[PDB]
Formats: structure tokens, sequence, C-alpha cells
């Protein structure tokens, strides 16, 4: 087993509806499946899309979880992704901040 | 079922990942139908396939499809170009997002 490296995907409004921003976490290079992701300890569920993992040439998996939030919230609300990789007994809580 | 065009979100490498001497571009593709897309990545204008890993599209809860594509680079590769692009082709139409260091 290998636990993931988790990186923040800082918010961007380029691709979202007006007045919203997409932010996320990149869950890189773990094995085996699965990883679970929540946001703000399960309190944030609206606008969350956790994508199916990719299997890479290395034989390791990566996935991303993205949440679309109001742009007005970026200064006022902390966003943390809670990543759990049970097979490696790894948990990461990654704060995702504006750049 | 009617054709639905993909929404594409592209994230550059995080500063944190760069500090770990790694870099990953993340191209997220959602809400398309039918469930076949192709992805092309470019460093500036030059197509690249090394380091590209793309999922097979899977059905979302709304009967449309999602996919993701990743381009794994060295920090030096990332910083050496003016930009990188993720180009998603679906049913003969393309959506291209570009990010820069």
């Amino acid at each position: 087993t290998k636990g993931p490296s988790v990186f923040p995907l800082a918010p961007s409004s380029k691709s979202t509806s007006g007045g919203t921003a997409a932010l996320g976490c990149l869950v890189k290079d773990y094995f085996p499946e699965p990883v679970t992701v929540s946001w703000n300890s399960g309190a944030l569920t609206s606008g969350v899309h956790t994508f199916p993992a990719v299997l890479q040439s290395s034989g390791l998996y990566s996935l991303s979880s993205v949440v679309t939030v109001p742009s007005s919230s970026l200064g006022t609300q902390t966003y943390i992704c809670n990543v759990n990789h049970k097979p490696s007994n790894t948990k990461v809580d990654k704060k995702v901040e504006p750049k | 079922q009617p054709k639905a065009a993909p929404s594409v979100t592209l994230f550059p490498p995080s500063s944190e990942e760069l500090q770990a001497n790694k870099a990953t571009l993340v191209c997220l593709i959602s809400d398309f139908y039918p469930g076949a897309v192709t992805v092309a990545w470019k460093a500036d204008s030059s197509p690249v396939k090394a380091g590209v890993e793309t999922t097979t599209p899977s059905k979302q809860s709304n009967n449309k499809y999602a996919a993701s594509s990743y381009l794994s680079l060295t920090p030096e590769q990332w910083k050496s170009h003016r930009s990188y692009s993720c180009q998603v082709t679906h049913e003969g139409s393309t959506v291209e997002k570009t990010v820069a260091p």
C-alpha cells in the first residue's frame, strides 16, 4: 500500500457560473483503491464533485475532488478537504486557500 | 438522449506541489453526453502525450458523463513554457483551457 499526497487546488471562477468559484483537492499517487473525500468534516456537501480515480502507468491511482462555492465566501469561509485512505491508514485534512 | 457539451475546469500545479519537486495539471470534464471524449494536451502549441493519464468516462448521477485528465510534469518543464492547455474534443467540438506559471 501507498498513501496519497494531497495538494490544494486554489479557487478559480473561470469555468463556473457567475458569482461562484471552483476549488478542490488533488489526491495523488495512492494504492490500492479506495480513497474517500469529504469537505469541512461532512458539513459541506452542496456543489461537491469527487471524480473517479485514474490508474496511471506507475500502477498508482490519483483522483480529484472539486467544490463550487459562492465567490463571496472565499474570504469568510475556511474550506478543508478530508481525505481518507484506509488501506494505508492515512488521513489528510488539507486547507484550500485563495492564491 | 440529446447531446450535452462538456464543462471543463483546468487547475495548474499548486505552489505546494512544486515545493515537493512535482507538478500536476488537472483537467476536469463534466456533464457530457454521449460518453466519449478525447483529450489533447499542449505545452505552448506543441502536443504532448508523455505524463498524460485520462480516465474512461463514467456516468454521473444525472445520466451524463464525467472524466478527468492529468498531466504530470517536472517543475522545470512547467516553468519552461509560457502556458499549457487541455483541449477536450466531444462530438467534433472542442473546449480548450489554458494556464500559465
